[PDB]
């Protein structure tokens, strides 16, 4: 047996902050469909009409955390901080967006400041793009050359997820699977 | 939608006390919070931001907390310099956006101190216009709360008069009061004694200051 | 030197358009988050629009659909585009650095901004002079009347600007006519009265009007 491994996606212990997203490649496998529980479900592009021939190739699952209102904005077209300079999805994306509270297991009653994402950006992601620069982010005329300051900030900003915020603010984990459908005989 | 109230609305105390304005939240919100001070006729100024931390220069008798949706904050010895308007902010994630708290006026606490009067009379040059305004002042007084009552030969007038009160003093905290009457010229002509009559907590009975139409 | 100066406020009629300017010193507009808020005469704080660092624009539910926030790099300026101006738009228009989490730190002196139907009106000037029955070694008032004038702002000065120490410059007040009304008032000494000047230096930006008025004792 060599069931693909969703459950090492789903079930992880630890999730990536969303400016460094994790990417799984799913391949050379066989797929246990196995679903309501999920408090976000929704794909994107999936048109077919014949279902007997369907074939899922190119499938990656990534995955991060991010504040419950900003799940939203992962789906084709939307624009915000998550979007625009941690994590994109093209106008044309196939897949679908799965997500769901982990404020028991991603909070910390003295806030969580494990996770972050990217604050400052001088330019948005291209899909699917995935960018870890620590670099200094310089706002003004000065350089920065490395050192904090006026205008010369950390480009990274903790969510400190807390129990107590409201739920729109409180940790969801996201698993983006995406994949092209072809239609091919096995 | 997320509403945040402050409180108290208004509030007066002593240099040297230790004040306390709460911003409670409707809902569930994030853990980051920012504390902004209004001078009146200035621009806001940042105090606090993520609940607690210090904006760069501000003096470390000010604190900020909270926690789930009850936030504060706190000067813990109160300077005469921390006279303003307080607003809490909160920065959503969806719609993205900047709600405030409605404010909360700070006024400094002082020794009563009684006002000088002064009344003025129309200028002849207003008076060519058909128009005579008369004007009450009281001058540098503590607490806000005073009475002034016109008098045109001695009947008491209701309704044709208007006050407005400066913001607290910087040197002395203490309020202007200025009270305008309004009148025709006719009606003006038809009256001699103009007088202002004063009640105040710093005036053991009321002042009256008054002129007669025409004289000196 | 690290500051925001706003303009482009004035008096607008409804259905209007207007276009705010926020020029920036000391920090690239291109580069960070900026927001507009504004303040409604005697109200709190309203946050309005921001543009993000990568360029993003959100707006307040009230101003959806007839303003627009937008940049120019090379004149690192920010701008608010207002088109179909409502009375309720009457506000105080501050621009801001933005910094999100960390709070909006830099903010700009504001600019006025007034809608209405009524048309510009400069003011009267009059003296409130000095009473004869003043104290010999006392203290005596005197000061200027600011009468009938639209709109707000109206600013006053003495003596150039060379006397501020016991100036009181009073809230307007609004009267039945739709015309605004104020006085500023000084103290000084009685026995100054006869020998220094005192001039009061009116100023209406809104219609160009600039009047001094010397305050003297009235003749007999
Ligand atoms: C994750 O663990 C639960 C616990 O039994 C299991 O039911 C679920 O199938 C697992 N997820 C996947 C994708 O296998």
């Amino acid at each position: 047996t060599n069931l693909c491994p969703f459950g090492e996606v789903f079930n992880a212990t630890r999730f990536a902050s969303v400016y460094a997203w994790n990417r799984k490649r799913i391949s050379n496998c066989v797929a246990d469909y196995s679903v309501a529980s999920f408090s976000t479900f929704k794909c994107y592009g999936v048109s077919p009409t014949k279902l007997n021939d369907l074939c899922f190739t190119n499938v990656y699952a990534d995955s991060f955390v991010i504040r419950g209102d900003e799940v939203r904005q992962i789906a084709p077209g939307q624009t915000g901080k998550i979007a625009d300079y941690n994590y994109k999805l093209p106008d044309d994306f196939t897949g679908c967006v799965i997500a769901w509270n982990s404020n028991n297991l991603d909070s910390k009653v003295g806030g969580n400041y494990n996770y972050l994402y990217r604050l400052f950006r001088k330019s948005n992601l291209k899909p699917f793009e995935r960018d870890i620069s620590t670099e200094i982010y310089q706002a003004g005329s000065t350089p920065c050359n490395g050192v904090e300051g006026f205008n010369c900030y950390f480009p990274l900003q903790s969510y400190g997820f807390q129990p107590t915020n409201g739920v729109g603010y409180q940790p969801y984990r996201v698993v983006v699977l995406s994949f092209e459908l072809l239609h091919a005989p096995a | 939608d997320i509403q945040l109230t402050q409180s108290p609305s208004s509030l007066s105390a002593s240099v040297g006390d230790r004040v306390t304005i709460t911003c409670r939240a409707s809902q569930g919100i994030s853990s980051y919070l920012a504390w902004y001070q209004q001078k009146p006729g200035k621009a806001p100024k940042l105090l606090i931001y993520a609940a607690s931390t210090l904006q760069s220069g501000v003096p470390s008798r000010f604190s900020g907390s909270g926690s789930g949706t009850d936030f504060t904050l706190t000067i813990s010895s109160l300077q005469p310099e921390d006279f303003a308007t307080y607003y809490c902010q909160h920065l959503n994630s969806y719609p993205p956006g900047y709600t405030f708290g409605q404010g909360t006026k700070l006024e400094i606490k002082r020794t009563v101190a009684a006002p000088s009067v002064f009344i003025f009379p129309p200028s002849d040059e207003q008076l060519k216009s058909g128009t005579a305004s008369v004007v009450c002042l009281l001058n540098n007084f503590y607490p806000r709360e005073a009475k002034v009552q016109w008098k045109v030969d001695n009947a008491l007038q209701s309704g044709n008069s208007q006050e407005s009160v400066t913001e607290q003093d910087s040197k002395d905290s203490t309020y202007s009061l200025s009270s305008t009457l309004t009148l025709s010229k006719a009606d003006y002509e038809k009256h001699k004694v103009y007088a202002c009559e004063v009640t105040h907590q710093g005036l053991s009975s009321p002042v009256t200051k008054s002129f007669n139409r025409g004289e000196c | 030197e690290v500051q925001l100066v706003e303009s482009g406020g004035g008096l607008i009629q409804p259905g209007g358009s207007l276009r705010l300017s926020c020029a920036a010193s000391g920090f690239t507009v291109s580069s960070n988050y900026m927001s507009w808020v504004r303040q409604a005469p005697g109200k709190g704080l309203e946050w309005v629009s921001f543009i993000y660092s990568g360029g993003s624009t959100y707006y307040a539910d009230s101003v959806k659909g007839r303003f627009t926030i937008s940049r120019d790099n090379s004149k690192n300026t920010l701008y608010l585009q207002m088109n179909s101006l409502r009375a309720e738009d009457t506000a105080v228009y501050y621009c801001a650095r933005d910094l999100q989490e960390h709070g909006m730190d830099v903010w700009g002196q504001g600019t006025t901004v007034t809608v209405s139907s009524a048309s510009t009106k400069g003011p009267s000037v009059f003296p409130l002079a000095p009473s004869s029955k003043s104290t010999s070694g006392g203290t005596a008032a005197l000061g200027c009347l600011v009468k009938d004038y639209f709109p707000e702002p109206v600013t006053v000065s003495w003596n150039s600007g060379a006397l501020t120490s016991g100036v009181h410059t009073f809230p307007a007040v609004l009267q039945s006519s739709g015309l605004y009304s104020l006085s500023s008032v000084v103290t000084v000494p009685s026995s100054s009265l006869g020998t220094q000047t005192y001039i009061c230096n009116v100023n209406h930006k809104p219609s160009n009007t600039k009047v001094d008025k010397k305050v003297e004792p009235k003749k007999e």
